[PDB]
């Protein structure tokens, strides 16, 4: 039996799919620590490992790859979970090992294969409190070369007044994502600051875990996900439209929540971005 | 309990010592200031971010 984590419908991606629009043909790299390509509720298109020690994306030692990749494309069946885009192409970009933690030059290398190799949408799940030059002049180039680009804004909390918005997110080039729950309030943990720019579900997220597994996790790590998704089903939809178009388009038609330091525009709608 | 401004600049045996004495289930992890990490909050885990001399850079937070 599959069963629709909350998420999905809260973000209206069920309305995507009756109209028949599932992310078929739209490559996202979900930039992580791989993804288990042997669970039978996901489908990976392809991908590259960054890391020296662990060169199979289409394994995941830690997890958190796996259920990030869930979020954005489990598939549609009889079992399991459903994804925001079932029919997205999945790619594994690995750049975490087993541990969680990556190199931010093994984080760059990721994202110049996914421009290399023409990704639709980029999910960052992952971040660090401080920036390079490196990376920011990586996550530009992407933007530039027309990927939607989309990362976890954070799990910092609040800091006075201070934003604690971490890299790539904090880059204006990416769409910096907090999280909120099922009742549309910000998690506690959800970074904040102006570079937030939209929040979707974070808290009590069900996806799938390696090992034929699922279990429902908190972060920022899982809001990102199901924005990378929406991407998606609106390039399904509207093949055309550039990266700018895309990113507007979810900005524009948020459903409002409050202080924008807290929840940036809002809630994700892609029924209403899409159209 | 979520948050220990009081550690930063202190040892990681410093750091393990006041975390585990206010939360004894900690999963504390050491990592260099200059890390890339995943963006889930598990309620269990303390990461501790270090600089070039081995000494908390940043506050340790939950998550
Ligand atoms: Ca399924
Ligand atoms: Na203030």
């Amino acid at each position: 039996a599959q069963s629709v984590p909350y998420g999905v419908s809260q973000i209206k991606a069920p309305a995507l799919h009756s109209q028949g629009y599932t992310g078929s043909n739209v490559k996202v790299a979900v930039i992580d620590s791989g993804i288990d390509s042997s669970h039978p509720d996901l489908k990976v298109a392809g991908g590259a490992s960054m890391v020296p020690s662990e060169t199979n994306p289409f394994q995941d030692n830690n997890s958190h790859g796996t259920h990030v990749a869930g979020t954005v494309a489990a598939l549609n069946n009889s079992i399991g979970v459903l994804g925001v885009a079932p029919s997205a192409s999945l790619y594994a970009v690995k750049v975490l090992g087993a541990d969680g933690s990556g190199q931010y030059s093994w984080i760059i290398n990721g994202i110049e294969w996914a421009i290399a190799n023409n990704m639709d949408v980029i999910n960052m799940s992952l971040g660090g409190p401080s920036g390079s030059a490196a990376l920011k002049a990586a996550v530009d180039k992407a933007v530039a070369s027309g990927v939607v680009v989309v990362a976890a804004a954070g799990n910092e909390g609040t800091s006075g007044s201070s934003s604690t918005v971490g890299y790539p997110g904090k880059y204006p080039s990416v769409i910096a994502v907090g999280a909120v729950d099922s009742s549309n309030q910000r998690a506690s943990f959800s970074s904040v600051g102006p570079e937030l720019d939209v929040m979707a579900p974070g808290v009590s997220i069900q996806s799938t875990l390696p090992g034929n597994k699922y279990g429902a996790y908190n972060g920022t790590s899982m809001a990102s996900p199901h924005v990378a998704g929406a991407a998606a089903l609106i390039l399904s939809k509207h093949p055309n439209w550039t990266n700018t178009q895309v990113r507007s388009s979810l900005e524009n038609t948020t459903t409002k929540l409050g202080d924008s330091f807290y929840y940036g525009k809002g809630l994700i709608n892609v029924q209403a971005a899409a159209q | 309990k979520t948050e220990w401004p009081e550690l930063v600049g202190k040892s990681v045996e410093e750091a393990k010592k006041v975390i585990l004495q206010d939360k004894p289930a900690a999963q504390i992890i050491v990592l260099p200031v200059g890390t890339i990490v995943t963006r889930s909050y598990r309620i269990d885990r303390v990461r501790l971010f270090v600089d070039r001399l081995d000494n908390i850079a940043q506050v340790p937070r939950v998550g």
